[PDB]
């Protein structure tokens, strides 16, 4: 999972993992 | 005078350095220092296992783990995760004397120390909460604290119910007005007064009041927005003038109540509900404790006058000493540093990127909201020259190193120090990630044809491989929000803005299906690398694409363009229309009808979660925080014990650490 095939690295439309509204001032949960 | 019961001091106190050392040191009142001194030992208490991370370091600083970390100083290592463990237990035992005023002075340094080694460990876990903790630290370490309500004064005299000097107060206060006016400030940005930086919050059934009288649009803007930088701005002034206290008391503990139940911020609201009454009368606690409604004095701390203390100058000659001399200039110092480091990103550009400076010091909460669409970290092999792809944050613990060119650029050394393990050597690796910040067009951040391996970064020069925010496109936003406002619920939309000279290349996975690319601004040529074919995109122009094949956007403009990719993920339409058939089939009554199980099980365990009673969703979150607090305990036992007895043979650290992870119910 270190690397990336051409296609997957390059699929911009993709879903994010998830609704990103990042503030950077929340704790993330289990950040490690 | 009338300003010395407006301020709490005259001019003439003013007048020179005597009359200045005096003022500061004046004998106060050390009970609201001593119940500020307890709250914040308290909360720093259940910080430590919460959000420091004592109950995550195993899982942190793992020994062996291939990992990019982001300290400050790239000379700054974490220790081996037992050293980690030790050092967090010192940072616990300091927090406690804190919080029991025991061995005070000892006890603040005890947490000082490995709490800033923490926070500068890694520049991705910093906050304006986390910078805010290690403030209070640091001044509450030279505060006298524990001249009330602490084990100090059970145990030795001249600290029991003895006077602390004003400037203690003065510097407690003053950092958190500080916190509260360049909060306010760096909120008038224009994307918070404007609405942007948070305009989903509202839709919290906490605001349902307002709610009632004004609209979701309305109450996200002039409560959220404009009410939140106004009680920023004005927080401090009510806080400290009397007449204004009780409503500005009120403002205060609703805006804090409120951010803890809207935000996951760990204890910052309760350390300013603590904060709050800094500004109250230092005798606050000694009324009520004289007050005893249950005559509970007993148990209660003095209630009698503070004794004299050497820490205070007294009016009578009694020249301030060399202590008080020290204790005001670190309040002008500090207060000082205060006002000038959310504002010193004039010198530190190194660290500017988008948003000026390193998030954590600068009071900026909640202000920018970054939306990343996409990270492609390319490498180049130095020797083979060939071509390769890195999973995105595949060593890293955080993903702050998106938006910063210094988390950056320490990302691609480590990068290029790992991948020679994985056959890659000499990686040339270029990163192009595309943020979003506000509801903006999504542009790259960073240069993605620069090699940030061997690009130039330093701490006092602006980077040259940042691109520019291209504020100029600020004003489609709202256009862009009717464009997303137009579509159905099965249509999605990325809002793209690139540089001249730059081009997108985007495989169009087979899924999305039925995806075009509408050129809202400049001209991009589009080709089908699969086709090898040119088009080239006017304003309003809509090109379909194919999907399961490449296509390259170029921006052939000589100013960057705006584009649009409207897909709709048909596969997964096509799925809920077989879905929509076995539910009519149901109703009558292989792989689609095992996705129709799941999602039914996933509307079972949704109805589940709201189903539960307060009192059980209340039960539940105490026994998490009871596992997260014994799990810390354990593995901290376990690891310290590795360092004092040694560490046991291997099936016994496993069964020690499966009893630290095992659920307490
Ligand atoms: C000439 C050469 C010699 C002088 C050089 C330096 C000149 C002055 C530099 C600044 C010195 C400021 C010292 C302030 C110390 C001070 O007053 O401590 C504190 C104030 O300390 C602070 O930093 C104030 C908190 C923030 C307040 C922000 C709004 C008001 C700003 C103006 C007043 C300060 C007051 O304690 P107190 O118990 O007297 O309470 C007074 C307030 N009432 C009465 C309403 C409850
Ligand atoms: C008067 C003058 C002063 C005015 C201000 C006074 C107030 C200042 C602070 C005082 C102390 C307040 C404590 C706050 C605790 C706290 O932070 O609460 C919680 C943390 O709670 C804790 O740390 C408490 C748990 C401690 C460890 C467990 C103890 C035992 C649990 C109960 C027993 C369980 C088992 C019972 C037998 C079956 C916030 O957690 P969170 O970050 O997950 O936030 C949840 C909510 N969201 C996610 C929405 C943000
Ligand atoms: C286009 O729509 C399809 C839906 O058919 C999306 O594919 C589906 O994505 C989900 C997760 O988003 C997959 O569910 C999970 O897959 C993972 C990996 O195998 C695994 O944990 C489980 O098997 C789980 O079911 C699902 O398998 C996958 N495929 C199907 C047929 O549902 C696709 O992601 C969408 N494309 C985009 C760009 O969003
Ligand atoms: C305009 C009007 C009618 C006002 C009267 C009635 C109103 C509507 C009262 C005020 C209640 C509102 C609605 C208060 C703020 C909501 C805020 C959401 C966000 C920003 C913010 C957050 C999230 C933090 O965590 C934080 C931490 C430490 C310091 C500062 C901050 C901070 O600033
Ligand atoms: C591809 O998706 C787009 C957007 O989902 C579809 O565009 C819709 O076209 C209908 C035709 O009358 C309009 O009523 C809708 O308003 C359009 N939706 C928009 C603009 O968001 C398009 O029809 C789809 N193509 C195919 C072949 O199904
Ligand atoms: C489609 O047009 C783009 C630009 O309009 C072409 O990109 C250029 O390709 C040449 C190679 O002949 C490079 O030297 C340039 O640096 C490219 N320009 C860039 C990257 O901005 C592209 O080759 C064209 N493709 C086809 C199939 O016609
Ligand atoms: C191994 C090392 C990192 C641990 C030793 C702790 C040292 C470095 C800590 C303890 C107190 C800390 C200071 C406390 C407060 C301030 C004011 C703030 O506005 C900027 C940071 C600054 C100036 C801190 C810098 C780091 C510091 C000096």
């Amino acid at each position: 999972t270190v690397f990336l095939d051409h296609e997957n690295a390059n699929k911009i439309l993709n879903r994010p993992k998830r609704y990103n509204s990042g503030k950077l001032e929340e704790f993330v949960q289990g950040n490690l | 005078s009338r300003i010395g019961k407006l301020l709490g001091f005259e001019w003439t106190d003013l007048s020179s350095w005597r009359r200045l050392v005096t003022l500061l040191n004046r004998p106060t009142d050390p009970a609201s220092l001593a119940v500020f001194r307890f709250l914040f030992g308290f909360l720093m208490v259940l910080d430590i296992p919460q959000e420091r991370g004592l109950s995550s370091l195993d899982r942190k600083y793992l020994d062996g783990l291939d990992v990019c970390r982001f300290p400050l100083l790239d000379a700054l290592r974490p220790l081996p995760l037992d050293w980690m463990y030790l050092v967090y237990t010192i940072m616990f035992l300091g927090a406690l004397g804190m919080m029991l005023g025991l061995c005070y002075r000892i006890s603040c340094v005890l947490f000082l120390l490995p709490y800033w080694y923490v926070f500068l460990l890694d520049k991705t876990s910093w906050n304006n909460h986390s910078y805010l903790y290690g403030l209070l630290a640091f001044q509450l370490t030279f505060m006298d604290a524990n001249h009330y309500w602490s084990v100090d004064g059970l145990l030795n005299a001249h600290r029991r119910n003895a006077h602390v000097p004003l400037w203690n107060y003065a510097v407690l206060r003053g950092q958190i007005f500080i916190v509260y006016f360049i909060a306010g400030v760096k909120k008038l940005d224009a994307d918070w007064v404007e609405g942007y930086s948070m305009e989903y919050l509202s839709r919290h059934w906490l605001f349902s009041p307002f709610k009632l009288l004004l609209s979701e649009e309305l109450t996200s803007l002039l409560v959220v927005h404009w009410g939140g930088l106004l009680l920023d701005l004005s927080a401090g002034f009510l806080l400290f003038f009397d007449v204004s206290r009780s409503i500005g008391l009120f403002f205060v503990s609703y805006f804090h109540c409120m951010n803890s139940q809207l935000f996951s911020i760990g204890m910052f609201s309760y350390v300013m509900l603590a904060s709050s009454p800094l500004f109250c009368s230092p005798e606050w606690p000694r009324k009520l404790v004289s007050y005893c409604p249950r005559r509970l004095q007993q148990l209660l701390p003095l209630k009698a006058a503070p004794q004299p203390s050497v820490s205070c100058v007294y009016k009578r000659g009694q020249k301030p000493g060399l202590r008080h001399q020290l204790g005001a200039a670190f309040t002008l110092l500090y207060l000082l540093e205060q006002l000038f480091l959310p504002y010193s990103h004039f010198l530190t550009q190194g660290y500017n990127n988008w948003t000026n400076g390193l998030y954590g010091y600068s009071w900026d909460m909640m202000v920018h909201s970054r939306s990343h669409q996409h990270v492609k970290i390319t490498y180049r092999d130095g020797r083979t020259g060939e071509l390769g792809y890195l999973n995105p944050g595949v060593f890293t613990q955080s993903r702050r190193w998106k938006d910063h060119a210094d988390m950056l650029k320490q990302y691609a050394t480590c990068l290029s120090r790992l991948l020679p393990k994985y056959n890659v050597t000499e990686p040339q690796i270029y990163f192009d990630i595309w943020v979003s910040i506000n509801d903006r067009f999504q542009q790259r951040i960073f240069d993605p044809r620069v090699d940030i391996v061997q690009a130039a970064w330093s701490p006092f020069q602006r980077t040259s491989w940042v691109q520019p925010l291209l504020m100029d496109l600020s004003p489609w936003r709202a256009k862009l929000q009717e464009i997303k406002s137009s579509l159905d619920n099965h249509t999605e939309v990325v809002f793209i803005a690139d540089f001249p000279g730059l081009h997108l290349e985007n495989f169009v996975s087979e899924d999305l299906g039925n995806t075009s690319i509408q050129l809202l601004q400049g001209e991009v040529t589009v080709e089908l690398v699969a086709e090898q074919k040119n088009q080239t995109l006017r304003e309003g122009e809509k090109m379909q694409l194919p999907a399961g094949e490449y296509h390259k956007v170029y921006t052939t403009s000589p100013s960057p363009s705006c584009y649009m990719y409207v897909y709709v993920n048909t596969t997964e339409l096509a799925l809920e229309q077989d879905l929509a058939y076995l539910q009519e089939l149901k109703e009558k009554v292989t792989p689609l009808v095992q996705t129709f199980l799941r999602r039914q099980q996933r509307l079972q365990e949704i109805e589940r979660r709201r189903n539960t009673p307060f009192h059980e969703r209340f039960f539940r979150f105490l026994l998490r925080k009871l596992y997260v607090f014994r799990r810390s305990f354990l593995m901290t036992c376990i690891s310290l014990r590795n360092l004092i007895l040694g560490r046991p043979s291997l099936e016994q650290l496993a069964q020690e650490v499966t009893y630290a992870n095992l659920r307490p119910f």
